[PDB]
RNA sequence: ACUGAACUCCUCACACCCAAUUGGACCAAUCUAUCACCCUAUAGAAGAACUAAUGUUAGUAUAAGUAACAUGAAAACAUUCU
């Protein structure tokens, strides 16, 4: 049984999915943008997040340093994280990254979604666009919202 | 372990006709605005997908036959420029790509 | 078909009806608070063999206590955050052994019940109860 | 007799299309160009008056038959059901757009002009009614309004509220009977012959034929019933999801004629409300619109 | 069988019995070869005793086609349009005459399963029988534990 | 695609050697269009060459035996009698008549002749045709019918069976010389441009546009 | 492969049969069936109906007009039965209505007359014409025959049956094989009334009586589901009829009808018809 | 071997009268040895029973079984042959009378178990057939309520009759 | 006092209730002889009749869509990574 367990068994073992998700991640880094089966992303995503708050201090914390050495195995992008994605986020705090499903892979019929950076420079996703102001019922809810302010 | 009296049609057929072994149909599926496909709500229009993934294919192509081998990934931002494009005072300094086709709409 | 009401509206009005709902869940709770200022039913002292209504409670955890004796004893705490009565009912119309009351919990999102139920809880004035 | 008042004015105007599609001629063909960012670059062969638009969305797909509510013919709005009358380009138009405030008023109009239907056909046989029309208002209104004007004996007593009740179960049950917008272009002096008992609906064609240059008119039917309407209105009652009424007003010329308007609030499928956002938007419509 | 076979109640056509009865036998076929030694019974049949049986049943009708075949028939179409053939194949002179007698005996509809072997259309006299007619009444008509 | 696709399989054949001979009874195409207008010694010498081919024939009985052929061959179309349709139509005449009327019927009267068929032209074969040679004449016809066509389940698709519709057609017969057994048969139509467009069908009609393959334009 | 036709034969007998259950062709006329011979069957059916009368007006009665147009139609590409039908029908009316008042006195003009209309209806005449086996024999232009046709063959042959036999001998006919028809169907199956109470009220108003009160004489499961009433009709403290009934109004309308039933003398426990 | 389902579509109905009901048309038309299975091709055929051409379409976009993509690009052959060669004037306007499948020509090999012991493994083949109907769909028949069973219930105990007597 | 059977009576017709065994009257389909010719007759002959042999061959079911089987990750599908 599990209750409160927010990992969640992937491969072979713990060294499989942390081996399977650092791949994901140096697949994922130079892109700014992959796909891959649901349970990985969601999974990726928070080790992307905690990765960039930790690089956010710069290259000259050792620790820092050897965590991304250990991270990533092309030994090339973490100098372009340090000097690129770090000034991207300066300003960011949260929500570093957008997740979305997307239809399934061909031959498993498996549950896929792709998960990207946010702010890339690649064209953008066909995101779900939330409904429009100038409907009936958006217009009505500025009219009383007016109206509320209006009254105080 | 092993059966005894083999099973009728009758009770075959009530079990492998009963509801759960069924398919449920959804009521979850709309018409996507812009490419005028269906999609289902919480998922992306395939078709837009694909379109953009191809694009994403052929970025990706160039930027390698740029790169021109592996282990070159440079530490600075990067911007693509369609033709009838000029570099902008912002991204002066950051790289630029060349793609040989007209701006889309739908793209910044 | 079956949808919900978070996608038929745009995201500067959504913030708007959180609060708004949420500062109706207040007034309503603040206008409750006092029974007496409402006419209250007729009061009666404990007589023997008579009983008590119970009520609901909240889990948080668990933490030590210790006597005069100086001996340990674990003790649960319970928290209340409304608590409110729902509805009354006659030992006849019941058919029982005895009458019942109705006791309500924690307050939750009004979207997410029954339209039945959300007429209940209107025309009692109270918000919903999980 | 009032019931046969009615019944004439459906002959009369059953009589009136009958002339108008014998007139147009037979076999008669025409070429529309499909608009918009979904399957475009399409020409649909039709006919200059038995087709519509409706026509074109079932040749196209059921998405379209079941999602649209009007359509623009070279940028002007236009009747589902109403046939088109030339080659031309056509689009679409949802309550999921851009800008849909067209549809929006489409949808106002059709449900103030199915409260006046069903306020009309509600009252006591031996009463009378003298409706004027259906007024314009903006989306943030809140409400469609429909104004009227009644007997002298009933001045002082106002609709109550299981009169607001069986008013708005007459609707839900109209809304379940489903009948189409049977739509129409009149000339002044047919409608004048038709509404000729109102003077209320008299004075409000001849204003509608001197805004007119011609003096053609709209017409729009429900079954029975008849009104006119400014702008173009949505093809099946059945798309308003939920319907009612949300109270009465009585406008201070009142000696002169009273002047009564009843407000209403609803909305479709495409987009339904939730319980409380929908009684807070009833308890919004029970305000009096100062227009 | 019963429940395999269909069934039907007791009844007659066009009330035959009340009125001037007639014999619902309207028109045989019979269907004999010259050669053929199963049609010898059938030549002998209707070369003596067909003319006798036509003589006292006017009201039937006879057709006699006379062709080449295996087996020989009869066919038996009575009023209502029921038809019912019967092979004489190999068949005695007296058997066929005793056949033919209950062909013009029979009515026009199957055999089947009757159900009853009456049929009463008016089967009642002193009224049918209901709950009350063997119990009295009361004053006022009250029933039981009622004080008004 | 055939001789390509023939070859990367491997299936290599070589050319159909045998004495035989594929027979036809009916050149394709025409000689010569008579282009109509907005509304010769080459006929005379084509005639010469008929009489001469075949004595016994005459110009002016031409038009009454070619407008009984066209009656009789549309009241064939009706009847469904496709043997003697082919021993009165050429093979090329057969397929553009008789293919798109299957799963369906068809009604066509002939009511009468305003105009008389009346002869235009007449065209020779050079001998240069597998060693045979074949004869074309031209009729201009202007006559009043009925037309009306019934789907598989018996609906109208268009026309009317009581109301006929002037028409002017320009029919174009042929015969083969070589043989003696050929007879002259309708072989195609000019539908000259000129000419207006037929009824349409009461029917409306959509089509389908450019299919955008996964990338805009 | 088994050597052997006699099972083929047979299986291609049953095969056909298959066939012709699955898709059977449509019905046409004994006439041009084969083994028919049309004087020796009118002759025949004379016989078989007890009856000996002319041929020449047996087949004008038989024939129609729609079959005289097609022969002639097909002739260019004799005496109708109408006069007959006009008789039989008239003499028919008149013999019917004379022993249904002789029967039943109280019976009114309307009713008898209503009575007789349907006994000469289509559906009757035409359902007993057809066991009495005249569909074939009679000539027309459609198929199946239609039944007021039908009707006029059938008392076309009755005003033949009048005017070559007799009246009496009509009479008899008749008599026994519409009444036979009749025995079942009582009077309110045959002929339809509506607000019967009113009936029965005009009715002994004429006869002179007070006008009566309908009381529920007994009741059960007035609350059940399956409410049943039975209704006294009493005239002055004297009862004349009783009803059983779903509901109060079913219970009393029964018992008007009853009551009407015993005063125009229709009973179901009536004398029998005398033969 | 059978192959009446084509042949089907080959019936020719006489002219119509003008006076008379509309007949809507029918259609039919099926694939031929599928690889798939009868258990659960059965299963999509039922879903997509009853219902319109559109909604087909999307259910078996969006279902994630094989066979969903045959039965599409199926009813996609069948509407565009419908409205091109039979007369069908709304491509939209049609709906599923019945589909169905059927066994077909399906061939064996051997599965090799432990010890020497084998087993036949049958690949398995199916045909599609699919009948579609211009017109709207029937709308699905209602439950019957409490008034239909107490309406049937009384004309029970109405036509129920005393038993082995006169 | 009644109920209560294939006993008995009652209207009609009757060869129509035993294992192994014994005696008799018929007959399905087939070939031959001679008839007949929408499928039969009289005779002879015989590889002469299958609800059962852990029966033989072929097919199709149940068990069952069950047990079981398989493709390391990303991407320009060039490469890179574990
Ligand atoms: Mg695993
Ligand atoms: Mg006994
Ligand atoms: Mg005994
Ligand atoms: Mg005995
Ligand atoms: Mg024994
Ligand atoms: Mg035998
Ligand atoms: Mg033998
Ligand atoms: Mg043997
Ligand atoms: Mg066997
Ligand atoms: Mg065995
Ligand atoms: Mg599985
Ligand atoms: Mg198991
Ligand atoms: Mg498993
Ligand atoms: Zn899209």
């Amino acid at each position: 049984i599990s209750h409160g367990r927010v990992f969640r068994r992937m491969g072979l073992g713990p060294e499989s999915r942390i081996h399977l998700l650092r791949n994901l991640l140096t697949g994922l880094v130079r892109h700014e943008r992959i796909e891959a089966p649901w349970a990985r992303v969601d999974e990726m995503r928070g080790y992307a997040e905690k990765l960039i708050d930790y690089g956010k201090l710069g290259d000259t914390n050792e620790r820092a340093m050897r965590m991304a050495d250990f991270w990533l195995t092309e030994k090339d992008l973490i100098p372009k994280l340090f000097q690129v994605l770090a000034p991207r986020y300066k300003d960011q705090t949260g929500g570093y990254t957008r997740m979305l499903q997307i239809p399934n892979r061909s031959l498993d019929r498996a549950k896929m979604a792709v998960i990207e950076y946010k702010g890339n420079c690649l064209p953008p996703l066909p995101l779900p666009r939330r409904d429009s102001h100038l409907t009936l019922l958006n217009q009505l809810l500025q009219g009383l919202r007016q109206d509320l302010r209006q009254s105080q | 372990a092993a059966p005894k009296n083999r099973r009728t049609i009758e009770v075959n057929r009530c079990r492998r006709r009963n509801p759960q072994k069924l398919i449920k149909v959804k009521n979850n599926i709309d018409v996507c605005p812009e490419c005028g496909h269906l999609k289902q709500k919480h998922v992306l229009c395939a078709y837009c997908y694909e379109k953009v993934c191809k694009e994403t294919a052929e970025i990706r192509r160039q930027i390698g036959k740029q790169e021109g081998g592996p282990f070159k990934a440079p530490t600075i931002e990067t911007v693509v420029l369609y033709t009838g494009e000029t570099p902008s005072e912002q991204d002066q300094g950051k790289r630029i790509i060349e793609r040989d086709r007209k701006r889309p709409s739908w793209f910044t | 078909s079956g949808t919900w009401w978070d996608e038929h509206l745009s995201e500067e009005n959504v913030p708007f009806i959180k609060q708004l709902v949420s500062d109706e869940d207040k007034a309503q709770l603040a206008s409750k608070l006092c029974p007496l200022k409402d006419e209250p039913w007729p009061i009666h002292p404990w007589e023997p063999g008579s009983f008590r209504v119970g009520l609901i409670a909240l889990k948080l955890g668990m933490m030590p206590l210790w006597t005069k004796d100086g001996q340990k004893h674990v003790v649960t705490l319970l928290q209340v955050q409304d608590c409110h009565v729902l509805k009354y009912t006659s030992k006849e119309n019941c058919n029982g052994k005895m009458a019942t009351l109705s006791v309500g919990g924690k307050t939750v999102s009004r979207f997410r019940k029954a339209t039945s139920i959300l007429e209940f809880y209107r025309e009692l004035g109270l918000p919903p109860k999980q | 007799s009032p019931t046969e008042l009615t019944e004439m004015r459906n002959d009369l105007f059953n009589k009136e299309k009958a002339r108008q599609l014998s007139l147009t001629p037979r076999t008669e063909k025409i070429e529309v160009k499909h608009v918009g960012k979904t399957d475009p670059g399409t020409v649909f062969v039709m006919n200059k008056n038995i087709s519509t638009p409706y026509s074109c969305a079932m040749h196209l797909s059921e998405w379209y038959c079941r999602k649209s509510i009007l359509a623009l013919v070279d940028g002007q709005p236009w009747d589902m059901y109403k046939p088109l009358t030339k080659s031309c380009e056509i689009k679409f138009l949802t309550f999921k757009d851009c800008d849909p405030g067209e549809v929006n008023k489409a949808y106002w109009r059709s449900c103030a002009m199915m409260m006046g239907c069903v306020i009309e056909r509600a009252f006591k046989d031996e009463y009378m009614v003298n409706l004027v029309r259906a007024p314009e208002v903006p989306v943030i209104s809140g409400a469609f309004c429909y104004d009227v004007v009644l007997d002298s004996k009933l001045d002082e007593w106002m609709p109550t509220k299981e009169n607001l009740r069986s008013f708005t179960k007459d609707a839900h049950a109209l809304i379940y009977k489903d009948l189409p917008f049977e739509t129409l272009e009149v000339e002044a002096k047919v409608a004048l012959e038709i509404f000729q008992h109102s003077k209320y609906k008299v004075d409000f064609i001849e204003e509608k034929a001197s805004q007119n240059p011609e003096r053609i008119v709209k017409l729009h039917r429900i079954g029975d019933f008849i009104d006119v309407s400014e702008g173009p209105l949505i093809p099946r009652t059945s798309i308003c999801f939920q319907y009612e009424v949300s109270a009465v007003h009585n406008l201070q010329p009142t000696q002169p004629s009273l002047i009564r308007r009843f407000q209403g609030v609803s909305l479709p499928v495409h987009l339904r409300a939730h319980f409380t956002i929908w009684d807070k938007l009833l308890e919004r419509s029970r305000k009096m619109v100062t227009e | 069988t019963a429940r395999g076979t269909p069934s039907r109640f007791l009844a007659s056509v066009l009330h035959n019995g009340l009125g001037r009865y007639v014999q619902q036998l309207q028109r045989l076929s019979f269907s004999v070869s010259r050669d053929g030694a199963s049609s010898r019974g059938a030549r002998e049949f209707v070369e003596r005793e067909v003319i006798d049986f036509a003589r006292r049943n006017p009201g039937v009708v006879i057709y006699v086609n006379s062709r080449p075949c295996c087996v020989p028939r009869v066919v038996a179409e009575y009023l209502n349009g029921a038809v019912r053939e019967e092979s004489i194949h190999c068949k005695s002179v007296e058997e066929i005459s005793t056949l033919v007698q209950k062909l013009a005996d029979q009515s026009g509809l199957d055999v089947i399963r009757i159900r009853k072997p009456f049929h009463t259309d008016n089967p009642s006299i002193q009224g049918q029988w209901h709950p009350f007619t063997n119990k009295p009444t009361t004053f006022r008509g009250l029933r039981p534990r009622e004080v008004q | 695609f055939a001789m390509q696709h023939a070859r990367k399989a491997g299936l290599v054949i070589p050319p159909e050697k045998s004495d035989r001979s594929i027979h036809l009874a009916c050149t394709a195409g025409i000689f010569d269009a008579y282009v109509p207008p907005e509304g010769t010694m080459a006929s005379q010498v084509s005639i010469r060459r008929i009489k001469d081919y075949d004595a016994n024939f005459k110009i002016k009985d031409f038009p009454e035996k070619a407008k009984d052929i066209f009656i009789e061959a549309h009241l064939c179309l009706n009847n469904s009698d496709h043997d003697r349709l082919h021993t009165l139509v050429t093979e090329h005449c057969f397929p553009d008549m008789t293919w798109d009327i299957k799963y369906k019927t068809v009604r066509w009267s002939f009511v009468e002749s305003l105009e008389p068929s009346h002869v235009v032209q007449v065209r020779c074969s050079s001998m240069m045709n597998q060693g045979n040679v074949y004869g074309q004449i031209t009729v201009r016809m202007h006559t009043r019918q009925t037309l009306a066509i019934y789907d598989r389940f018996g609906r109208l698709m268009y026309g009317q069976e009581d109301v006929p519709k002037d028409v002017l057609e320009y029919v174009v017969f042929e015969k083969q010389l070589t043989n003696p057994y050929g007879s002259w048969r309708m072989h195609t139509k000019i539908v000259p441009p000129w000419a207006p467009p037929k009824q349409p069908i009461l029917k409306t009609v959509m089509i389908p546009g450019p299919q955008l393959k996964p990338e805009e334009e | 492969v088994k050597k052997g036709f006699r099972a083929a034969f047979r299986f291609q007998k049953e095969l056909e049969r298959q066939r012709l259950l699955r898709c059977p062709p449509p019905p046409v006329r004994r006439s041009e069936k084969p083994n028919w011979d049309y004087h020796a069957e009118i002759q025949a059916f004379g016989h078989r109906l007890q009856e000996n009368f002319s041929l020449d007006l047996l087949k004008t009665a038989f024939v129609n007009s729609c079959y005289i147009k097609s022969e002639e139609a097909k002739r260019q590409q004799l005496k109708s039965n109408q006069e007959l039908s006009e008789q039989g029908t008239s003499f028919s009316q008149t013999c019917l209505t004379q022993f249904l008042e002789d029967e039943y006195p109280d019976m009114p003009t309307e009713g008898i007359k209503n009575l007789v209309d349907f006994l000469t209806g289509e559906e009757v005449v035409c359902h007993v014409a057809r066991n009495l086996a005249v569909e074939q024999l009679t000539l027309s232009e459609e198929f199946p025959v239609p039944p007021a046709v039908l009707q006029q063959t059938f008392f076309a042959v009755i005003g033949a049956l009048l005017q070559s036999s007799g009246p009496e001998r009509t009479a008899l006919f008749i008599r026994d094989f519409l009444i036979t028809q009749m025995t079942g169907k009582e009077l309110f199956e045959m002929w339809k009334i509506i607000n019967p109470m009113g009936l029965l009220v005009e009715e002994l108003k004429k006869r002179n009586v007070s006008a009566p009160e309908s009381r529920l004489t007994r009741q059960s499961g007035g609350t059940t589901a399956l409410p049943l009433y039975f209704v006294g009709l009493y005239c002055d403290k004297k009862l004349i009829a009783e009803g059983p009934g779903e509901t109060v109004l079913v219970a009393e309308e029964e018992a008007a009808r009853v009551a009407l039933r015993k005063l125009y003398g229709f009973t179901e426990n009536r004398r029998p018809w005398n033969y | 071997i059978s192959r009446k389902w084509e042949k089907k579509n080959k019936i020719v109905y006489p002219p119509q009268l003008p006076g008379e009901p509309r007949r809507p048309a029918e259609i039919y038309h099926c694939r031929r040895q599928i690889k798939y299975s009868k258990d659960k091709m059965w299963y999509l055929a039922k879903l997509i029973r009853g219902m319109s051409i559109d909604q087909a379409l999307a259910q078996l976009e969006f279902n994630d079984k094989k066979g969903a993509k045959i039965i599409k690009e199926v009813l996609l052959e069948a509407q565009d042959m419908a409205v091109r060669d039979h007369n069908v004037e709304f491509r939209s306007n049609l709906y599923i009378a019945e589909s169905t499948s059927g066994r077909g020509q399906c061939l064996k090999r051997i599965r090799y178990h432990g010890r020497g012991r084998f087993g036949i493994m049958e690949k398995v083949y199916c045909h599609y057939f699919v009948k579609l109907v211009e017109g709207p769909p029937p709308p699905p028949e209602p439950p019957k309520t409490a008034v239909a069973h107490a309406k049937e219930y009384i004309q029970q105990l109405r036509s129920r009759t005393i038993v082995h007597t006169l």
